[PDB]
Parts: C-alpha cells; structure tokens; sequence
C-alpha cells in the first residue's frame, strides 16, 4: 500500500511528505506498475522521485536512459550517497570496468538495482542481448526515459538518438515505461506518446502553471495618452499594499532594449518611483550594483532586459511589467512568474502594442533565417513562430488569461477566481479591445 | 472520463443520405483523431474515414467522392455526411476517438483512445 512507500521514502531518501500531492499521486502510479507513465514537473528532486523510489521498491533492475553522461554523472553520485546499488554504462567506462557491469548482469540476482545508459547504447545491437537475458529472467522491473521532450522536433533540445527507443519499448512489454521532462507543450508531449510507442492509457501527471496569487492584465499603449503616468500609478498601487509599513516589496520592468531600459528607468525616477536600467550595455561593476541594491531593497524598482540573471530569486517581488511583449509565451510566464513567490497577491501587467507584436514578428523571422542558414530548416523554428503567437493571441482576445497560458503548456481549465482583468470585469475588457479596433486606422 | 454519443443511424433507400455524428464528453483537452469504422455480418472493421486536429482527412477507396468526414474541434464533435448510400454500406459504424488527450486542474490526466458503442446503417436495394 501507501504504507510501503512513505517508509522508504524517509528510510531512504529522507524526506518527512511528498513535496506536493501530484508527486505523490505519479510516484504511487508507478509503483502499481500496471500504466505506461509521463511526468512533466519542473526540475528538482520530486520528478526524479517519481522513478527512482518506486525503482527500489519493484525487487528487479530499472533501466534509466539519459541523453548524456554529465546528467547521469549527478545522479549516480547521489543515488550512490544514499547507499543506493546504482550503475552507469557507456562508451567513458574502462573495458574492465564495462566487462565487469556486464558480468554483474548475466548473474541471477545482480546488485545493480538502477542502470543509466545513454541512448545510443540502449538501442546499440551490441547491448541487446544482455537486455533480452534480463527480459527472459523477468529482472527488468522499468524503462525509464529521462528528458524525453528530445524526442520531438518540436522541442529545443531535439536528438535523433532518442527515434530508436520506440522498438525498444515493445521488447519491454513485460516492463512499465516512465517518460520524464521539465518543459513539455501539447504538440511536444503527442511526439513523446508516439515515438516511445508508450502504452494506452497512459498517465499524465503535469504540474499546472496556474497561481492564485497573481492578477493578469494587458493595457494597449495605442490607447493611453500618459504611458509613464500610467506605469507610475501601477507601480505605486502594486508596491504599499502594507498602508502602515509605507511602501513594500519590490517590482520589475521588461523591455526589448537598451534605449527603453535606461529611458523608462528616468521617466518613473522623475515622478517619484525609484528605478535604475539593467541591461548588457552597462559594465560587471555597475551591474553587481544595481542587482544588489535591488535585493537588498534600497531602490524598490528594476527596469531591464531579458538579460536580468536569477543568480537568487526574490519573494516580495510585488509587480512584473512587460513594457514591450515577449518573444515567446514560456518568456512571458517564466518573467511574469518571478512575481508573488511569497505567496501574497501580486500583479503581471503587459503594456501591448499592434506596433510591438509586428516589430517582434519581424525580428523572430529575421533570427530564425539567420539560424537557417548556419544549422539548416528545422521543425524546432515554427515552433519559436508559434510560442510567439499564443502571447498575440493572449492580448489580442478575450478570455481568462491564466486560461491562455494554461492553454499554450497543456494545462486544464484554472481556477482564475476574478485573478485577471477579464474574469474580474468582462465587458471592461471588451469595451478596451472595441477601442483598440477603432483605433486600428 | 470521456463519453462517445453517436447518432444518424438508420435505414435508406439506396441512392440515400445519412449525416453519423460523434459528440466525445468528459475533460477533453483534445483528440488527435476523429474516425468512423464499420463492421458488416460477420466480417472484419475497416476504416471508412477519419481527420485529425488539422483537418489532414483519409477515406477508404469504396467510400472516397460518397462520403464526407468533417469536425468541429471546439466540440469535440465529428460528422460523416454518407451519401450515394449502397447496400454494400449496411454495417453496425463506430466512432474512434484516437489520442485523447484528458486532465484535471490538478495536474492527473489520460492519454486513450476510446470507442463508441455503435449504430445501425441499412440500406434497402428496393
Ligand atoms: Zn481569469
């Protein structure tokens, strides 16, 4: 039962609880052993839980592929740290040590308990065998394949190793499939699905983008007379919502470039709302300077580029503006989501522009003809094309935005709860994209 | 979880019409693949179309320029508009809803294909 795992969990790998209820829930699936099995939760120790536990609890041998031997190389060390029976076969390892691992194979009843392999090795003629006699002697408890997103075209870490582990899959009908990612669209996940062949009805456990705690708008700057004005008075409302402690928190400013980074830091500074630029432009020094004084709370307001490092995270981060829209949905809700980590309500504002989304439709074809070039036609490119339109569609339409964004990452309808401007006031919104139309000549 | 409703079945003169409709139910976030199988008295299921999200369509040859596969993906509802019916089309249709793709707010979800239960299409020579 749940009594099984819980004990293994603290005996072993020394945790009290599962992180969340989802962990737990995919780490239980696996262990029942009867459904192929997709987890797509950010990294960190709980995905790696999802097989690695039920690895030990299963009395045969886990097979994890992973795409290369640094990755392995972490886990192993780990694993092995926790006095786990934990192996690594690859073209790196010595011939003895190699073998050596195989020997440790043909016996019945071997010590290794969870073998990494590359992908190239698990699909190679010359390692069949050894997998067959581990399927004959019913010791292959689970295969495991680990990054699976690089299977797909679709996504950014594409490797054609990963075609050959389909045939691999049905050799190991005996065995449950776990396929594991961080970062997995719709039209990635289908490609996983397919091309490891896994087994209907497969279960999907996903951790949801959705967060309660922070409200979503869009505001066209084709409509508002005073834009600085307008971004003061957000700034101001997001920050003192602490009456007695005065202003608390702090907040971000996106922008394409340079030019808008140091421009709008003056105009906000100029009515009062302290802000300093961070961009590539400015020097290591200067840089270290403002990221400190920004972390450590003196001036409460940071205007920047991508370029921002997250070197530490901060909790009180109170607002995130995007003064120009993103490149790309994932962008958008990776800077949106440096907001609110402290759980208190928080506020992701898109300043949006027909003239923006063009420039940037512009400069992603420009860059991705450019790559053309250097790396050849990729099915990868019309995938940049298409994460770039979900974030025109978001500002573009009317709906609930924790919707939107739940939509482009395969998430199911969120709980949004009056926390974006159209769930809070529909005809508000229509009323502003009505406007937006007129102003369309 | 998911739900198949087909209807439109009945019995037609050949040389007749019939629209079959599939309506699928439950948390469907999509369906890779729309289609519709017929089985005749003792004899095999065969394909007689499907579509996917897309709108990429594929008909067995004995229907192609007769029948017409077509599907709402807001709905999850896909239609087979049969026309120029012949008593060789008599056979019990199902509809397959492959690559079903189903969650819930808390992350848990399926990837299935699932099958309606049938519906009777006769087609009378007189
Ligand atoms: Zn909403």
């Amino acid at each position: 039962p749940e009594r099984r795992v819980r004990s293994t969990l603290k005996k072993v790998f020394g945790f009290d609880s599962f992180k969340t209820p989802l962990q737990e829930s995919a780490t239980m699936a696996v262990v029942k052993g009867n459904k192929d099995v997709f987890v797509c939760m950010p990294t960190g120790a709980g995905k790696s839980l999802c097989y690695q536990l039920p690895a030990l609890l299963a009395k045969g041998i886990t097979i994890v592929v992973s795409p290369l031997i640094a990755l392995i190389q972490d886990q192993v060390d780990h694993l092995l740290t926790l006095k786990v029976r934990v192996s690594s076969l690859n073209s790196k390892l010595s011939a003895q040590e190699r073998k050596e691992l195989l020997a440790d194979l043909e016996r019945e009843k071997p010590q290794t308990k969870i073998l990494y392999i590359t992908p190239e090795m698990a699909a190679s003629s010359s390692f069949q065998p050894t997998l067959n006699s581990l399927v004959s002697r019913h010791l292959l408890s689970y295969l495991v394949v680990d990054e699976a997103h690089c299977v797909s075209q679709w996504g950014h870490d594409f490797r054609p190793d990963y075609l050959r582990l389909g045939a691999l899959r049905s050799r190991l009908g005996h065995a449950p499939c776990v396929a594991l990612t961080a970062t997995a669209t719709p039209q990635v996940q289908e490609d996983v699905f397919a091309a490891l062949h896994l087994k209907k009805p497969v279960a999907i456990f996903k951790t949801p983008c959705f967060r309660a705690n922070l409200f979503y708008d869009v505001q066209f700057k084709e409509l508002i007379s005073d834009p600085y004005g307008n971004l003061k008075d957000f700034c101001l409302k997001a920050l003192g919502q602490e009456a007695d402690k005065g202003l608390s928190g702090c907040g971000i400013v996106y922008c394409r470039t340079r030019e808008a980074c140091e421009q709008l830091a003056i105009e906000l500074s100029c009515r009062g709302v302290n802000a300093k630029a961070y961009h590539a432009g400015l020097k290591a020094s200067e840089r270290t300077l403002v990221q400190n004084d920004w972390m450590e709370e003196k001036v409460p307001v940071i205007v920047a580029t991508i370029s921002f490092g997250m070197g530490v995270d901060k909790a009180n981060v109170r607002f995130v503006a995007h003064w120009n829209i993103a490149k790309s949905m994932a962008g958008y809700y990776q800077e949106s989501g440096r907001a609110g980590r402290d759980g208190k309500p928080s506020w992701c504002r898109l300043y949006y522009s027909r003239n923006d989304r063009d420039q940037v439709s512009f400069l992603i074809r420009k860059e991705v003809a450019k790559l053309q070039e250097k790396r050849g036609n990729k099915a990868s490119d019309k995938a940049t094309i298409m994460a770039f339109d979900a974030l025109v569609t978001f500002c573009e339409e009317l709906g609930c935005r924790h919707a939107a964004i739940a939509k482009y990452f395969g998430d199911a309808l969120p709980a949004c709860a009056k926390g974006c401007d159209h769930c809070q006031n529909p005809t508000a919104v229509r009323r502003r994209l009505e406007a937006l139309e007129r102003s369309s000549s | 979880q998911v739900q198949l409703q087909e209807n439109g079945g009945g019995c037609v003169q050949a040389g007749g019409s019939l629209r079959l409709s599939c309506a699928a139910s439950g948390s469907i976030f999509s369906i890779n693949r729309m289609g519709w199988y017929r089985q005749a008295p003792g004899k095999q299921r065969e394909l007689v179309a499907a579509i996917t999200s897309g709108g990429s369509t594929n008909y067995a040859y004995s229907v192609k320029g007769r029948f017409t596969i077509s599907r709402d993906n807001a709905k999850n509802t896909v239609y087979l508009q049969m026309n120029s019916l012949k008593p060789e089309d008599t056979a019990i249709y199902y509809c397959e809803a492959y690559g079903t793709y189903t969650l819930a707010p808390t992350g848990e979800g399926e990837y299935d294909d699932y099958w309606g239960q049938g519906t009777q299409v006769t087609v009378s020579a007189a």
